[PDB]
RNA sequence: AUAAUAGUAAAGAUGAAAUAAAUAAUUAUAAGACUAAUAUAUGUGAAAAUAUUAAUUAAAUAUUAACUGACAUUGAGGGAUUAAAACUAGAGUAGCGAAACGGAUUCGAUACCCGUGUAGUUCUAGUAGUAAACUAUGAAUACAAUUAUUUAUAUAUAUAUAUAUAAAUAAUAAAUGAAAAUGAAAGUAUUCCACCUGAAGAGUACGUUAGCAAUAAUGAAACUCAAAACAAUAGACGG
């Protein structure tokens, strides 16, 4: 669509209204909007890095800048057709946002596919307020799960406590491993305390399942007999 | 995340501790260690799940019916016991903290002094105390809670619960020992308990129940060990029971104004 | 009756995961129309990297591609690239020409 | 998502993420506070500032969003004509005379006065995408426009674009708050200028 | 910076998806992130996704690809049923064990080069575990290869001449030896596949260690009782056991020693109807699917 | 292995050690330090 | 089944198309627009799909 | 890979005859199952007597029975309301 | 088409009809022409054209390395190639099929439909250089906002996707336009060539050139008129 004009110049248009006198009292808003002008410039702007990465966007790297040889033994000594065509495009582009833990999330669920299970809420509270310190993988205000480990593991390669990203992913999945299991341990001991000393609960999880499936099981019975006879009527032809 | 929340005159209450229940000593560890203990323990296993936005009390009632969320219960119901025991015993529930305040003679109401004969059968509030500290010392044998709970009928009645358990819902009031043996009397109260239970129509299998706690004494070692020691418990209890704030426990009975 | 058509009720294999859903009606009918033949890449010789053209003295693997009187399927149908129809319908037209085919 | 990107919002792109554009916060942040500044300009000035919303779910922020800014709303349909066919859409319903206090002064209304034109001193679009008609009858009438601007808006087509997501009703309540306060404000300071 | 801080928002923490969120094949495990939503945030059509979820949907669970479409539609599906699989396996208190006697996965072990002694098993397992590449980049890893093991030609024609000199001069039989040693000690430096995506242990559905015994006011209890479903009416076919539906998981059911009579009576309706089973074991296998044997327990 | 090998199939490193006197000069390296 | 195999191999079609002489200018033109109705169908069954998928999700 | 065809702009997106199902007519079933009776066992056969007193229930007062599953499809609402929005149109 | 075989009395055709030991069936032999699916003319080719198989010869792609050092673009005249029909010779001739002769239809039927079917359609060697030979759009270069879908090359890996750069196609922004629409040109610019200047007369007459010929190229004027034409709009009508 064409950039528009008429929707940034109405202070312009309504001072003419007002000085040749076809409008005879000013609007409300014409001082305001005369104070703080709108923006009417509506320009691409060029990007030189990727804030996520922080590669840089526009730079070609000239053959004084390759004097050894390459992976197959040549030097380079001219400019190959991709460095002879422009690239302004490359600077108008949105650039693609990249993470490292975004390689090290899709492992993590890869490897431990029932953690996919478990809800996750995508809501966030405030993320000001996040005041972490993850020399510890659990933290107040925050559940323990899959992005506990990525950042444990960011913060043993940021530490140097490690040098291989691997080593330290598994170091941060033990520690997974052992606050998973004391969690384990107090949800099944805690039922178990509770029933030792008289609690009733209506319905399991297990029993939630069977009346769930009973009443899809009865809707299933009844269709079956039914097209089970329209097949016998329909074949008898 | 689950505060701690702050307490009436805490300066005092870090200072002098409880006038003749507990010292300064003794109110650190159950309110300003054990409540902090709870609550980041609430955070942590609520945190990034629903229950983080609800306050502890509702959290029981939601996760009342659930089995296996039980180690929610348990800490959603001792914070909220906690804090229950804590303000009845509270010397003062107002902040006299610039008012200097020194005077606070609070006594039994009427409506609960009336209410007492009609459901003691006459017994007066000082047979009843005698009763609540009988009752604590035979029925539990290691970690619970006394309760003085008012029922849909009007009637007071003497609830005990053992370790964490809601007064005010029965399917979870943990009131029977089963680790110990049970009378045919007992058993046919948990079996008439859980046919209530399954006659409920809802698919959470939760019933009613409006019972409704008038008096808190946490029988947990956290509150009196330190200050009286193994075996002093009902020492302890009595002392809790003569020392009540009366300014909170008249307010927690329904007048209907 | 004690008996129902297979294809009125589904059986749940071994070591999979279930929901309630799984035995009503709308499960098989789902399944039916999501039924595609997509385990044939693994089975489909043409479908893996071979040069279709190296199998013209082979008729047993070109007849896998053609109907019951001879026609060679549309790429609609064998889902294979352009270029490896191109040769596969070569290879049979070569096939025939030869007498194997 | 970056397939149905407009490319005249390519300046308020932060990047691509997640096969969907990012946009670019900082810039939004000083948009905000640009078209917070004249909601509150236009209500300490006493004009009449109307809140429009058609998406699901947005009537309870737009009423709101008029009762603390004295203003107006409409959260069911734009009639397209109501600013530039005005006498046949509005003329019926009731005017009224306030004063600096915004306080109805009782005084019956000449017919003259009840049939005239009242034309918004600005108007707050939430989807601006779902409202052209609206946007135009707006440029018609010379009335300034505030919106919010996704990346597969125009932002040529308001005075005060603000760069951000319009599909969320936690963004658009979270902006739609910020610039209802801001005329808050400007409310009190001009009942605070009467009094003294 | 606001791409540090979008790294580390709520919805990159979900990793990339684009499996069929329409999946009519087997299912082991979950494929997708269950995303919840509280109910006041239902009520405002709030996920913390891009744009509004329908009012439609009353499920406060669903599973989604794609935040945004060309279809400007968000493409997910309102279900968040794997989560009830695993808490029903959690109720049968069945701990999984390792039908090989495997070390646990969760534990870090002190192991040693016993397995290690099949390094041309494995130091070929990379070339040749290719079930599914591609035939000219699985090509690739021949020429690719050659010229990075040609490099070391140098080294292992001094070290073999230094330490190995008999072999040399008498058999190749040990010379084949030293050289897969060779590569793979000159390999455990590098990093090839130095991320191994394979499931470890159970993935996840239970982090229960066995031995522990369950206390309950009628005893501690020695058989666990489970309620079920029987799918077939005869057994699975070349199989001498049947299937039956417990808790989300489909396991095989061992008679004692007869199919009880309501089998020939019911016929295929038997799925219609409760039974008690007693879960005997659980296994894992390597496809992430649990191997879960039950015992029709017949009131008698 | 290149020179060194034991494959019927060899390649041009066997050829090459051969003419450059790489095969003979460590034939007689091996059989010296054998001395 | 007999007749399955018919229409599969389109012989009834092709019998008759082989009846008269058509020209190829106009065979080819034939071709052009059967090709395109048969591909202008599956792009409307790939909308009505959507369609229903976004009808079932409430949108 | 699977070839995805993208139709141009349309005027209209709509199903010329939506298909419905239609449930049989459960007189006209029980009628076809009488008649096939009386061709194996024979007209009058003791062994259709069930067949012959459920039919006359069936059609004693309409001899349709109570026909109410009369359907009308929705897809053409939906298609025409939908279309706009997902057909992946590039912007003005 | 012919022959054999048993087996018969109709067959064939059409809107319905009628004209000219069979038809059908199973074998055997001969001939000419054509090339089902795949298939999208996708692709390829300067265009015309090009889709049963193989071979021989010729040409054709991308990237990289090195090399030449403006050697380029366009192109009057000129040259080459050029569907179908046609023509000149020598073969071939199944099927199809101008014409011709018949049968029908019809008020009539020098037609549409049917029969018999000659030239032609086929091959070899030539002549000729015309088509709605059309994308009704000459070629080249620089440049401008998007999406989708394929294809190719390259890169990466936690190995099958992901990330890049081109090409093609589809839908578009801007721009352009009488509008319909065009969309990387029918946009923004540059360079070269061809061509046009109201209708009708007329691509005609005459002359010339070329051809075996049919013809092809070149190509007017007088008289007459105030017309003539395109896109789009609302109607009316449609066997
Ligand atoms: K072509
Ligand atoms: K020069
Ligand atoms: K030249
Ligand atoms: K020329
Ligand atoms: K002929
Ligand atoms: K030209
Ligand atoms: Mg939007
Ligand atoms: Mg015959
Ligand atoms: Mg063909
Ligand atoms: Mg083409
Ligand atoms: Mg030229
Ligand atoms: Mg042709
Ligand atoms: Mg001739
Ligand atoms: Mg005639
Ligand atoms: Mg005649
Ligand atoms: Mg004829
Ligand atoms: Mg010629
Ligand atoms: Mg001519
Ligand atoms: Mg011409
Ligand atoms: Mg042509
Ligand atoms: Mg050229
Ligand atoms: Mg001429
Ligand atoms: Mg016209």
């Amino acid at each position: 669509m064409k950039i528009q004009t008429n929707a940034v110049n109405v202070l312009q248009r309504t001072s003419a209204y007002l000085k040749s006198g076809l409008l005879k009292e000013t609007p409300a808003w014409y001082n305001v909007v005369a104070s703080i002008p709108p923006s009417t410039k509506f320009t691409r702007e060029p990007r030189f890095k990727n804030p996520s990465n922080g590669h840089i966007i526009g730079k070609l790297v000239d053959v004084t800048e390759q004097p050894h040889a390459n992976n197959k033994g040549l030097y380079k000594t001219r400019p190959n057709s991709s460095d002879k065509r422009v690239g302004v495009k490359r600077l108008y582009r949105p650039p693609k946002l990249t993470y490292v833990e975004d390689r090290l999330r899709s492992l993590f669920y890869k490897q431990h596919p029932w953690e996919l299970s478990r809800p996750k809420i995508l809501v966030e509270n405030e993320i000001g307020d996040e005041n972490y310190d993850w020399s510890h993988m659990l933290q107040i205000g925050r559940p323990l799960d899959g992005e506990s480990v990525i950042q444990r593991t960011m913060y043993l390669i940021k530490t140097k406590q490690y040098g291989d990203m691997v080593e330290a992913y598994d170091h941060a999945r033990y520690e997974f491993y052992a606050l998973r299991m004391q969690e384990e341990t107090e949800q099944q001991v805690a039922l178990e305390e509770a029933e030792m000393f008289g609690s009733l609960f209506g319905v399991s999880a297990i029993e939630h399942g069977i009346q769930k499936e009973q009443e899809v099981l009865d809707v299933w019975e009844k269709k079956v007999v039914e097209e089970t006879e329209l097949m016998a009527a329909r074949t008898s032809n | 995340i689950h505060v701690v929340p702050k307490l009436p005159n805490s300066k005092a209450l870090l200072q002098n501790g409880v006038p003749n229940i507990l010292s300064s000593s003794g109110f650190k560890t159950v309110w300003f260690d054990y409540q902090r203990y709870l609550c980041d323990k609430l955070t942590l296993a609520t945190a990034g799940q629903s229950l983080e936005s609800y306050y502890p009390f509702h959290i029981l009632l939601k996760t009342a019916g659930n089995p296996l969320q039980s180690n929610i219960f348990n800490l959603a119901s001792s914070i909220h016991n906690n804090h229950l025991f804590v303000e009845n015993i509270l010397p003062s529930a107002v902040e006299h903290g610039t008012n200097s305040n020194a005077v606070v003679k609070t006594e039994p109401s009427r409506l609960f002094l009336s209410k007492i004969k009609d459901s003691f059968n006459g017994s007066d509030w000082e047979v009843v105390k005698e009763e609540m500290i009988y009752r604590a010392e035979n029925e539990v044998l290691g970690q619970g809670w006394l309760f003085l709970v008012e029922n849909n009928e009007k009637k007071l009645f003497i609830l005990t619960s053992n370790n964490n358990g809601t007064p005010y819902y029965f399917p979870r009031n943990q009131s029977f020992d089963l680790n110990s043996a049970i009378s045919i009397d007992e058993f046919a109260t948990l079996k008439q308990m859980k046919e209530l239970i399954g006659k409920s129509t809802k698919l959470n299998g939760k019933v009613q129940d409006w019972t409704m706690p008038i008096i808190c004494v946490n029988l947990w070692d956290h509150a009196y060990l330190h200050d009286y020691g193994v075996g002093n418990r009902s020492k302890y209890v009595k002392n809790v029971l003569d020392n009540l704030n009366w300014s909170v426990v008249n307010n927690r009975i329904f007048s209907g104004i | 009756t004690k008996k129902i058509d297979q294809s009125l009720s589904k059986k749940l294999p071994k070591g999979t995961i279930y929901d309630p859903f799984d035995f009503s009606m709308g499960r098989i009918h789902l399944d039916r129309k999501y039924q595609a033949n997509k385990n044939s890449n693994r089975n489909d010789i043409m479908k893996s990297g071979a040069n279709p053209l190296e199998f013209y003295a082979r008729p047993r693997i070109l007849s896998r591609y053609v109907t019951s009187t001879g026609r060679i399927q549309h790429r609609d149908i064998t889902g294979l690239s352009a270029k490896n129809q191109r040769r596969l319908s070569k290879a049979i037209r070569r096939c025939q020409a030869i007498g194997l085919m | 998502s970056t397939s149905l990107w407009r490319s005249s919002t390519q300046s308020y792109i932060y990047g691509e993420y997640k096969g969907i554009h990012i946009i670019d916060l900082n810039q939004t942040l000083s948009y905000l506070k640009r078209a917070a500044k004249v909601v509150e300009g236009v209500s300490e000035s006493g004009g009449i500032i109307l809140f429009l919303g058609t998406r699901q779910g947005q009537k309870r922020g737009l009423e709101e969003a008029a009762k603390k800014t004295h203003g107006y709303y409409v959260s069911t349909r734009w009639i397209p004509g109501t600013l530039t066919n005005s006498t046949e859409i509005s003329g019926i319903w009731e005017k009224q005379e306030i004063d600096s206090n915004d306080n109805p002064t009782e005084r019956a209304l000449s017919p003259n006065e009840t049939s005239k034109q009242v034309k918004p001193d600005l108007l707050v679009v939430l989807n601006p995408t779902e409202n052209r008609n609206a946007l135009l009858e707006a440029i018609k009438s010379r009335v300034p426009t505030i919106a919010i601007i996704d990346t597969d808006s125009e932002p040529s087509l308001v005075t005060y674009p603000i760069p951000g997501n319009d599909d969320s009703l936690r963004s658009v309540n979270f902006l739609l708050g910020v610039l209802a306060r801001a005329g808050q404000r400007g409310l009190q300071n001009r009942l605070a200028r009467n009094n003294e | 910076t606001l791409a540090e801080l979008l790294g580390r928002s709520r919805i990159a923490q979900v990793a990339n998806n684009h499996k069929p969120l329409t999946y009519t094949g087997k299912k082991f495990h979950p494929t997708h992130q269950i995303i919840e939503t509280k109910p006041s945030t239902l009520y405002r059509q709030e996920w913390g996704l891009k744009s509004a979820i329908p009012s439609k949907i009353k499920s406060r669970y669903l599973v989604y690809n794609d935040l945004d479409t060309l279809e400007r539609i968000t493409t997910f599906e309102p279900r968040g049923g794997t989560q009830w699989n695993r808490l029903r396996f959690q109720e049968m208190g069945v701990p999984i064990v390792s039908n090989i006697g495997r070390q646990n996965p969760f534990f870090k072990y002190i192991s040693r080069p016993e397995d290690e002694s099949h390094a041309k098993l494995s130091l070929f397992k990379e070339m040749k575990g290719d079930t599914d590449i591609s035939p000219a980049a699985m090509k690739k890893r021949l020429k690719k290869i050659t010229a990075l093991i040609r490099s070391f030609q140098d080294e292992f024609k001094e070290w073999l001449v230094e330490n190995h000199p008999d072999e040399l001069k008498l058999n190749s039989n040990k010379l084949e030896d030293y050289v897969v040693k060779f590569l793979n000690k000159k390999l455990e430096t590098k990093t090839n596949k130095k991320f191994n995506t394979e499931i470890i242990g159970t993935g996840g559905l239970s982090y229960s260690l066995p031995g522990k015994l369950k206390n309950s006011p009628n005893g501690v209890i020695q058989r666990t009782v489970v309620p079920g479903r029987i799918l077939n009416v005869v057994k699975e076919n070349n199989d001498n056991k049947w299937l039956a539906a417990i808790g989300g998981f489909v396991a095989d059911v061992v008679f004692f020693q007869s199919p009880p009579s309501s089998f020939n009576s019911m016929g295929d309706f038997i799925r219609m109807k409760t039974f008690l089973f007693e879960i005997l074991e659980a296994s894992m296998e390597k496809n992430g699917s649990v191997s879960m044997h039950a015992r029709l327990l017949e009131p008698q | 292995m290149g020179s060194l090998s034991n494959e019927k199939f060899f390649d041009i490193s066997l050829v090459d050690s051969y003419l450059n006197k790489d095969l003979k000069n460590i034939s007689n390296k091996i059989d010296s330090k054998l001395n | 089944r007999l007749n399955r195999i018919m229409f599969e191999n389109n012989i009834p079609g092709d019998k008759r198309s082989q009846r008269f002489y058509m020209k190829p200018g106009k065979v080819a033109e034939l071709k052009r627009s059967q090709r395109h109705r048969k591909e202008f169908m599956m792009g409307f069954k790939r909308l009505i799909e959507i369609v229903k998928d976004a009808k079932r999700k409430g949108y | 890979k699977p070839p995805v065809y993208r139709l141009p702009p349309l005027p209209r997106l709509k199903v010329k005859k939506p298909i419905i199902r239609q449930e049989a007519n459960k007189c006209l079933v029980l009628m076809s199952n009488l008649l096939q009776c009386w061709s194996s066992y024979g007209h009058m056969s003791p062994k259709c007597a069930g067949l012959v007193t459920e039919l006359k229930s069936c059609t004693s007062e309409s001899a349709l029975g109570k026909r109410n599953n009369v359907q009308k499809s929705n897809i053409n609402y939906h298609a025409a309301r939908l279309y706009d929005r997902i057909n992946g149109k590039p912007h003005d």
